[PDB]
RNA sequence: AGUAGUAACAAGAG
RNA sequence: UAUACCUCUGCUUCUGCUAUU
RNA sequence: GAAUGCUAUAAUAGC
């Protein structure tokens, strides 16, 4: 009976006519400005008002109330409380003492349900607890900035929807209009009410608590290789830029999760298995040792039921049956026929601009699913042909409709696009286009129905077509049908190929996805070097400390036997951060001005470290004889992933002055291991192959020569180079 | 002897490795000291000595000294300019709209819709903004109710639809009112009866009187911009002025910032609005591809840029041109919204603070010269360098002690738009059909300009010309801090790029500190510090390890809660040392309870309530986590007449559980002495109608209530089905069901 | 329109570009070598190098601070007896016999049997703390009228000159110590390797600091400015006798309570964060000021008996200054203790630089040396015109005193100097880069930095340390002069 | 005095 | 003037905008 | 094999 003491306190009130009028005349929004209505101005300098509040008598204030009245004036001499009221609370002040003297011979209150409240900050700590620690390791770490989730939550939804959930578990009566989310969440807010039923903590922190644990926290955080909350959560302690900790939460992890990380470590296998003889070998020696987490790769592969071409090719080099089952989100496809092109294309957008996609070619069928609804599809390059699909649930149906048509490609799909669409991330990174597109029409969908077109449903026997509200109607979209309806032993080649029995092929490592992206769960590789599978920066650095190690033999077994110390292990995985299509013709200029530093007496030790691991690809000359001339070597990743031939480069640049060789920002001494000529012995001779300096800058020669202007002259013909500002040079053929 | 020198730690490590040295934050930040008059002055004359040549004229509205450098003559030298033109400024953007397509009416569209889905309550959350019902600065929130209550008193009562266009409608009306009437409290004595000698006793009441104002009176007041100096301004030897601005223009200037947001936000070269992890990505992003894009030969270089005079020079009319050119496409009202804020720039009248202070040595006397007062006295007992201030304000001047000043934004006012006008001019990249391409990035004044050409010397006529270009935009490049180098290394905003955006701990140490909340939340946030520098800004694990010891002792020195077991004298020592004797699970006890720390770096993320709970005493924790604790202040679960000044419970990054450590500190009570008593009255009145609300509307603390119907009635008819329910169901008696109609009858 | 008005514009209006050259960049504010000007006087809150505490071996459990101070100077009765005053130097304004009456009530106040530490506003303690020297408020009216009453000429700060005691300061607090005054407290138990990586690490940095002067000088800053801001609220309307005391541990694990001085709390009613309160300071010393007379001008120095600092009876010197503090100095000294994370952090990402390049911990190595790699060595100061090599653990504590210094002579000249230097730094970096930096306007840039040079001792030295550095710079780059020429 | 440093505090108020 | 060797006060002696959220 | 956009009383950055 609060309700009656509810009435008779607004009497009470009402009598002030100061608070009457207030009342009378402030609306229910302007409650949201009186709320905040207070004398107080904002503590600028909080950190010093409390150290120096703390040397007062009495800096707290109690909430005037029975308890307040549980707590003595004095304990053994020590002021604990004053009878001077706060401004604010309208109750006793206090001292810190007070607190201590409650904390120490206060009431024994009941803390009944604080972990069921609390539970999300429990569970935090259990997966702290129940998880397991691994090694440190020491070595290059390039930590990527990526929009990550900070902590776990029960279920994921909007701020909008989650907020209208908790009004539906804490204050019913003032929840508004019921929403479709009250039902799609009603086992959460049984669940959590039946939870949070018995407890005397105060609503206020209940909601809170539950926001905690259903609004999603997202910020943007330097990572590597571990993006699932629960590793996120442990960031701090997982990695810094020079050493890396393997570490194994608690509780339980996801088979999405696990699956789209598992995806992560097969494309990288691939990606460096590739370079080596016999891609096979090194593919099953490396997966073998894959552990994903605490779960090893294999165990992995087989558990899951899905994962692109690169767990199929990692499936079959293991011995498992490799499933053809794609997913695109939402949607979930079985490969029946077809053979699928992936080409990058400019595709005009409804809106009006140029977005760069991946056009897939070849007619192809596939089994599509979405939920309880299944169908068969046909599409060929940007046309959705024909779909076949049974009818289960209404927006499930309506659903795998929109998926296909947008999985489709089709021209009229892209035509529909009107609105705002991000391609392009607030931070300048890149987003999926085509499941951006997905996410785009799974909202706005009337749009696409519009802009795709109708016909005339089918006559046959189970057949019977559907129109935009999905009601069986006789217009429906083109090339759309609803019916009453719902492997093969392959081997693999050494160079990553799957054969069938007859001699066709149905996946290469010429079809797995050349995006890199951060793994889910945390990838180890059980096998010495593990840096292998590394980044661009990471096996650069790796490579050329590896070169600096060993440089004394490496150095003099160069001077004795020509091409014997260019086949090393080490410059095979430097190979797979190289350009294929220029990492033949690298080889061809390196080994060329190598042999141009020990055949000629120049030799430069810097250069020789900087060049050494691109000699290794087989080497890939001009028509003519002669190598190709770089001013620099591009590399694999970032604009900034690139080796200059003349100048230092935000790889690799060397200070002579105080001999340090710098490598991705980690600083060596080249001291001790260089020779006493060097400091005077110029560059400009192991700068072009083939090309030596003859003396200073010519203004008869003209301006400075392009790589072209060099490669096409004639043996023993000058030409004016410019190493780096403010250093020309005159060299001859 | 051997004489150290500490540099010399740079001949082994490069100056952007070890950057952190050079920033002594350990030291203690530059405090102001008496009046910002000085400085505020200074602005004032600067404003005007930057636009000097440009179209002076007289306000026939407020009776002001307006000056208009816009279209004005093109300067002889590299003084800072504010003669900015506007076809100039339009040609940047016509390019900007190009190479961006739609993006000026895509902007336009959200910022309008947004607009219109904005309530009132959203200016209540600007710190101290100056109030023109008593020329001081107040709370936003107070600030807002003051406007709000004075307006209806002049029948304007747009401000109870909600929705933030039709309270804006009333301010830019309120401006045509004859007069503008407001309350203002007069005290009043009343005797009242008292266990007294006499037999009573008198007390002062507040008593709301009504004051008017004239048309223009009341319009200078909306156009003031109150001022101050920056306190803590870290890295400069001498202060500078700040402004804060009327609840009138508040509400315009909110739009036309929203605006500029959306067009930066889909920006290539905009430092704002992203920030640290998403702008350190953004730029690494950018640097890498402006890098690469170099051609093969040519040399690109890196202008690490300053503006200066960046407040002084930006001129609001220009500000207008452009929200004009970006709302094209929208509607006429939105066009005109839009256009109000920079007006009211152009027309704002800058508050001098608080005047000069006069003393006599001899006699031991100061006094405070108000601003109205100022040429009270003869100029020769003002100093040297503030009679020349004083003689160079002389001509802008206001009787009532105030400065008109049409020119200038004031400081940081439209960020986000001068940041676009800034981008305009890195939208231009060539000037000539000349053999240098510029591009770069701008947050507010800070810019980083790259230019890819053949040569250096190339690379200067680029420079030269980026330079031309952004004077003709009253942007001027500042000759003394900005400085040119090859790509690869510069700074921008405090951060040092070198082949990569380096670490520097050294800026963010402050924040290691007791934030000083309370007890429960300062290790929290603590912690948190600890935990998110080990991420960001490249902490090891040592120096981790270290920043928990050194924070655990601060704490422990601060809240005066040493360990137990120590023999640390002190008051609250006494009791903690009898906790620590009484108790037996004394891992078990929290710091502030003298018990030890268990906290490491893997744990830094978890709870000191929830790691300790469970090797906690049960009589302990059922003390610490008491449920109507005192200290924290719940709800009554009874119901007497419990109504404090209780303000809105927010929603804090730091995850702690509530506890009796949870506490506030009692109010600053200075006001107890001055004559403000009287609002605290004003306070403990709303402070009832909320708490009661509450009351009836649990949901009201969580998420925010809506409606423009009468709080009055929305309580009684809540109360009024509670009790209909609490009789049918059984819960209420007859006899109180009764007294429940009757009551709410009486309604 | 943008080609139009750029055609139109005077070429007068140009960023007037220069390349830099070595040659350019001049010595900063060259005035400091000026010898006219006087030498920069010592301006500290409390002594450093020139300090001498009062060692007394505690049972190791604590008590209250006068019941130590009165048992510390019990052991060392013949200073706290001694009542004749010996004057060796006096402050141009100060007052010796109030002075010595003051450090007389401080020792005799201390030394008493009562629990208080409240001192009796006598003329002498009035005429220290400054007891109603503020001006008296009046009406504007009355003011207006007053001609003689005016707006006063703002106080700058004088010019000084380079003074060696700065250099010498920097040098003695680098130095080790036998004593650790650090009160670091526990950690949880270590878990994860990084953990274990962590904490073996902090065993080879935290002691390295531990075992230096900065270390006991920082303590002793914060200790103070803890319990004069814990009585500056408390007792606001009390003179009060807070004695500077430190707690020291020796190589053989004995806690020795160290008495540097007595120190007496002015009235403190601290209503705004910047207002003053009077703290006036009597500290013991060794350091005799004949010796370096133009640094002490601001203190007052009595000869008040002897001691055996080793096997030399050392003449011990009574340091007296009427000095001054706000809420913010006393708040901003509780958190000196950060300049360990500023020096540590900086240290530890050379190690795991070096330890990512190597592949192991190379903590241990960096120190000392390990089989593979010998101890890492910086190039740490000068000695007759050459340059010296230090050690890592030097390299470390030559930072944390910077960091110490960065707090004790922290003020706005400091933060205008480093952040417009730092500006120089980066454009000498260049050249050392060989990233052929340009310039528009060198002097504004140098005027922006030598106009914050005026009497911070640090800022003053700092002019000296770049100016000499820059001229060793300056030589190295030669070598780089003729690379690739050919010839 | 001193702190300090372009202007203040060295208590303010009934 | 008086109460007043009393009483009250210690960011309220004007602390802004935009971002990291 | 991608996302999910926000919105503190601290601190930093620029004005
Ligand atoms: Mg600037």
């Amino acid at each position: 009976g609060m309700t009656l003491a509810k009435i008779e306190l607004l009497k009470q009130l009402l009598r002030d006519n100061e608070a009457k009028t207030v009342l009378k005349q402030t609306t229910v929004d302007q409650y949201n400005i009186i709320r905040k209505f207070n004398t107080s101005r904002i503590e600028k300098n909080p950190s010093l008002r409390m150290k120096w509040a703390m040397c007062s008598n009495f800096p707290l204030a109690l909430t005037k109330g029975d308890m307040a009245n549980r707590i003595p004036l004095e304990y053994k001499g020590i002021q604990l409380k004053t009878n001077a009221e706060d401004i604010g609370t309208k109750g006793q002040m206090c001292s810190i003492a007070a607190v201590t003297w409650w904390n120490t011979y206060g009431p024994i209150g009941d803390t009944e349900g604080f972990e069921r409240v609390y539970e999300s900050f429990f569970l935090r700590k259990m997966r702290l607890d129940n998880a397991t620690w691994g090694r440190i390791t020491f070595g290059p770490v390039e930590r990527v900035r990526k929009r990550v989730l900070l902590n776990p939550l029960t279920k994921e939804m909007p701020p909008d929807e989650a907020s209208n959930v908790i009004m539906e578990i804490l204050f019913p009566k003032e929840a508004g209009i019921p929403r479709e989310s009250t039902w799609i969440h009603r086992e959460l807010i049984k669940e959590k009410r039946e939870k949070l039923k018995g407890t005397m903590i105060t609503p206020i922190v209940l909601a809170y608590m539950l926001e905690r644990e259903l609004v999603a926290r997202r910020r943007f955080l330097p990572v590597a290789g571990a993006t699932s909350a629960e590793f996120i959560e442990m960031l701090h302690c997982l990695q810094g830029e020079n050493w890396r900790q393997i570490y194994h939460p608690g509780g339980n992890k996801l088979t999405e999760s696990r699956s789209q990380s598992m995806i992560v470590a097969c494309r990288k296998i691939i990606r460096r298995s590739i370079v080596a003889s016999n891609p096979l070998e090194l593919a099953v020696e490396i997966a073998n040792k894959t552990v994903i987490d605490t779960e090893p790769l294999k165990s992995c592969l087989a558990a899951i039921d899905g994962g692109d071409v690169a767990c199929d090719i990692i499936r079959a080099a293991l011995g498992l049956k490799i499933r053809q089952r794609q997913r695109f989100g939402r949607l979930e496809l079985k490969r029946i026929s077809g053979r699928g092109f992936k080409n990058d294309e400019e595709i005009l957008i409804g809106n009006g601009t140029i977005q760069k996609i991946g056009i897939w070619d070849g007619e192809e069928e596939f089994h599509v699913r979405c939920g309880e609804c299944r169908g068969i599809l046909k599409k060929s390059k940007m046309k959705l042909e024909k779909l076949l699909i049974n009818s289960a649930k209404k927006e499930d149906m309506r659903d795998l409709i929109i998926l296909c048509m947008v999985f489709s490609q089709d021209t009229r799909m892209f035509q529909g696009v009107r609105g705002e669409i991000n391609f392009l991330n607030r931070a300048g990174q890149l987003l999926s286009p085509m499941y951006q597109l997905q996410r785009y029409f799974l909202n706005r969908s009337n749009d696409l129905f519009d802009q795709w077109g109708y016909e005339e449903s089918p006559k046959a026997s189970e057949l019977h077509g559907i129109n935009e509200s999905m009601n069986a109607s006789d217009y429906t979209l083109k090339g759309v049908v609803v019916t009453r309806n719902v492997t093969e032993k392959v081997s693999i080649t050494k160079n990553l190929s799957l054969i069938k029995r007859t001699g066709e092929v149905i996946m290469g490592a010429n079809d797995v996805s050349e995006l890199e992206s951060q793994a889910q769960l945390m990838i180890t590789y059980d096998t010495p070097k593990m840096w292998e599978m590394g980044t661009t920066k990471e096996l650069v650095q790796n490579t050329y400390q590896w070169v600096l190690k060993n440089l004394v033999t490496l150095k003099a077994q160069f001077l004795l036997g020509k091409e014997d110390m260019f086949q090393w292990d080490a410059f095979e995985a430097f190979e797979s951060i190289i350009p294929q299509k220029m990492a033949g013709q690298y080889s061809g200029f390196a080994r060329a001005v190598l042999k141009q530093m020990r055949d000629q007496e120049v030799m430069k030790t810097d250069q020789f470290i900087k060049l050494l691991p691109f000699c290794f690809s087989p080497p890939k000359l001009r028509s003519n004889g002669e190598p190709y001339q770089f001013l620099k070597l591009v590399l694999k990743g970032g604009g900034e992933n690139f080796i200059e031939v003349r100048k230092g480069s935000p790889l690799f640049s060397y200070n002579p002055q105080t001999e340090v060789l710098t490598i991705c920002g980690r600083m060596m001494s080249l001291k001790g291991k260089i020779e006493d000529e060097e400091r005077n012995r110029s560059m400009g001779n192991a700068v072009l192959a083939g090309f030596l300096v003859s003396g200073k800058y010519d203004p008869d020669l003209g301006d400075f020569k392009t790589i072209e202007e060099l490669e096409k002259l004639k043996p023993g013909e000058k030409a004016n180079i410019l190493l780096y500002q403010g250093k020309p040079v005159k060299v001859v053929k | 002897g051997m004489n150290i020198n500490p540099y010399f730690l740079f001949i082994d490590v490069p100056i952007q490795a070890a950057i952190s040295t050079t920033f002594p934050y350990t030291g203690v930040p530059p405090y102001s000291h008496g009046t910002g008059t000085g400085y505020t002055i200074d602005t004032v004359i600067r404003t005007h000595e930057y636009s000097n040549k440009g179209k002076q004229y007289i306000s026939d509205v407020t009776g002001c000294t307006m000056v208009d450098p816009t279209n004005g003559p093109l300067p002889e030298d590299n003084e800072p300019s504010a003669y900015a033109q506007l076809d100039c400024v339009l040609e940047a953007l016509d390019r900007m709209d190009e190479e961006h397509p739609g993006l000026f009416q895509a902007a336009s569209q959200n910022a309008m819709e947004t607009l219109m889905v904005t309530t009132v309550d959203k200016l209540t959350q600007g710190r101290q903004t100056f109030d023109w019902t008593v020329c001081r600065n107040q709370p936003a929130a107070t600030a807002l109710n003051t406007t709000i209550t004075s307006f209806r008193l002049n029948d304007l009562n747009g401000a109870d639809k909600g929705g933030l266009i039709p309270f804006c409608q009333d301010i830019i009306d309120s401006l045509d009112r004859p007069e503008m009437t407001f309350f203002s409290v007069k005290n009043i004595k009343k005797k009242l009866p008292a266990k007294n000698r006499k037999g009573f006793l008198i007390k002062r009441i507040p008593m709301k009187v009504k004051d008017k104002i004239t048309k223009v009176e009341y319009i200078k007041r909306a156009l003031s911009l109150n001022t101050m100096t920056k306190d803590a301004e870290r890295g400069k030897l001498k202060r500078r002025a700040i402004a804060t601005a009327g609840i009138q223009i508040r509400g315009f200037v909110l739009v036309v910032e929203n605006l500029a947001k959306n067009i930066c936000e889909n920006l290539e070269q905009s430092g704002l609005p992203v920030g640290g992890n998403e702008k350190k990505a953004k730029l690494s992003n950018a640097v890498a591809k402006m890098l690469s894009n170099c051609p093969p030969g040519g040399i690109s270089m890196t202008v690490t840029g300053d503006n200066t005079k960046w407040n002084e020079c930006l001129n609001p009319r220009i500000f207008l041109a452009m929200t004009e050119r970006i709302t094209r496409d929208s509607p006429i009202w939105f066009r005109d919204f839009c256009s109000i804020a920079p007006v009211l720039f152009s027309n704002k009248i800058a508050r001098l603070g608080k005047g000069f202070m006069i003393t006599s040595k001899t006699k031991r006397l100061k006094a405070q010269i108000p601003c109205p007062d100022l040429f009270s006295i003869p100029l020769e007992r003002y100093n040297e360098e503030t009679r020349a201030k004083l003689k160079k304000l002389k001509p802008f001047f206001n009787e009532e002690g105030t400065a008109s000043l049409s020119p200038g934004m004031m400081m940081g006012m439209f960020n986000m738009l001068s940041t676009v006008l800034g981008v305009a001019a890195l939208g231009i990249k060539n000037i000539g059909n000349k053999e240098y391409l510029w591009d770069g990035l701008q947050s507010s004044d800070d810019f980083a300009l790259f230019v890819n050409a053949k040569d250096e010397e190339t690379c200067m006529e680029g420079i030269n010309d980026f330079y031309r270009t952004c004077k003709l935009l009253g942007i001027n490049m500042s000759k003394k801090k900005s400085y040119c180098n090859e790509t690869g290394m510069f700074e921008f905003t405090s951060m040092f790029y070198r082949d990569g955006f380096v670490s520097n701990f050294a800026m963010e140490l402050p924040s290691f500190g007791v934030a000083g909340v309370n007890e429960s939340a300062d290790m929290a946030i603590g912690m948190t510090i600890i935990k998110n520098n080990m991420i960001n800004n490249g902490m090891g694990p040592a120096t981790a390890q270290t920043a928990i010891q050194l924070f655990i002792a601060d704490y422990r020195y601060t809240y005066k809660c040493h360990r137990g077991d120590s023999k640390v004298e002190g008051k609250r020592m006494k009791i903690i040392k009898e906790l620590w004797e009484n108790t037996k699970g004394r891992d078990g006890l929290l710091v502030a309870d003298g018990g030890p720390n268990i906290y490491n770096l893997r744990n830094l993320h978890i709870p000191e309530i929830v790691l300790k709970y469970n090797l906690m005493d049960p009589e302990y924790k059922g003390r610490l986590l008491h449920p109507q604790n005192p200290f924290v202040g719940h709800l009554s679960i009874k119901e007497a007449d419990i109504t404090p000044a209780h303000g809105p419970v927010k929603k804090m990054d730091y995850d702690a559980v509530s506890g009796t450590h949870s506490w506030r500190t009692k109010r600053n009570r200075s006001i107890l002495n001055t004559d403000q008593r009287n609002m605290i009255l004003e306070e403990q009145c709303y402070a009832k109608c909320c708490n009661l609300f509450e009351a009836c509307f649990n949901s009201a603390s969580y998420r925010k209530p809506v409606g423009q119907h009468s709080m009055l009635e929305a309580m009684a008819h809540r109360l009024r089905m509670d009790a209909r329910l609490d009789y049918e169901s059984g819960r209420m008696s007859k006899d109180d069901f009764e007294k429940a109609m009757a009551h709410l009858g009486e309604i | 329109a943008i080609e139009r008005n750029l055609a139109r514009m005077s070429p007068l209006v140009s960023v007037t570009p220069k390349k830099l050259t070595w040659e350019d960049l001049r010595p900063i504010g060259p005035h400091i070598y000026n010898h006219e000007l006087p030498e920069v006087p010592y301006n500290a809150f409390l002594l450093m190098s020139d300090e001498l505490g009062l060692a007394n071996m505690t049972e190791g459990k604590s008590k209250k601070p006068k019941t130590l101070a009165k048992e510390c100077l019990e052991k060392y009765s013949t200073l706290r007896d001694q009542t004749d005053p010996i004057l060796i130097m006096k402050s141009e304004k100060a007052n010796e016999n109030f002075l010595w009456k003051l450090w007389r009530d401080c020792v005799n106040t201390i030394s008493n049997e009562e629990m208080s530490n409240e001192l009796q506003k006598t003329n002498y303690a009035k005429w220290a703390t400054g007891d109603g020297l503020t001006y008296q408020k009046i009406m504007k009216e009355v003011a207006i009228d007053d001609e003689t009453m005016c707006q006063e000429e703002p106080k700058i700060p004088n010019k000084c000159r380079v003074a060696a005691w700065v250099q010498t300061e920097m040098n003695l607090l680098s130095t080790l110590t036998s004593k650790r005054a650090l009160d670091l407290p526990e950690i949880g138990p270590d878990v994860a390797p990084v953990e274990h990586v962590g904490s073996e690490r902090r065993k080879y940095f935290v002691n390295e600091i531990n075992y230096c002067k900065a270390s006991t000088v920082m303590m002793k800053y914060v200790l103070f400015h803890t319990s004069l801001l814990n009585e500056s609220n408390a007792s606001m309307g009390k003179y009060k006798v807070i004695p500077i005391t430190n707690r020291v541990v020796n190589e053989k694990g004995e806690s020795f309570d160290m008495l540097y001085g007595l120190a007496v709390k002015g009235q403190s009613h601290l209503r705004g964060d910047t207002d003053v309160v009077t703290v006036v300071t009597f500290e013991f010393s060794s350091t005799d000021p004949r010796v370096d007379s133009g640094k002490w001008p601001k203190y007052t120095v009595f000869r008040i008996g002897s001691l055996f600092v080793s096997g030399r009876e050392k003449s011990v010197y009574l340091y007296c200054r009427v000095n001054g503090t706000n809420k913010i100095q006393m708040k901003w000294g509780m958190e000196a203790r950060r300049c360990l994370l500023q020096s540590m952090q900086q240290m530890e990402a050379i190690v795991e630089q070096e330890s990512s390049i190597q592949g192991y911990d190379m903590t241990k190595a960096c120190f000392k040396g390990d089989r593979v790699n010998s101890p890492k060595t910086f190039s740490i100061g000068t000695q007759e015109g050459k340059l010296v090599k230090g050690s890592f653990g030097k390299a470390l504590r030559v930072i944390f005193t910077k960091c110490l210094m960065h707090y004790v002579f922290g003020n706005a000249q400091l933060e205008g100097f480093s952040a417009e230097s730092r500006r120089l730094l980066l454009l000498i970096q260049a050249l050392k880069d060989r990233k052929g930096p340009w310039v528009f306007d060198l002097e504004g840039m140098y005027s922006g930095i030598e106009e914050c040079i005026s009497n911070n001792p640090w800022v003053i030295q700092s002019a000296y340390w770049f100016n000499e550095w820059l001229g060793f710079e300056k030589e190295g780059s030669k070598v780089l002069e003729s690379v690739d020429e050919i010839m």
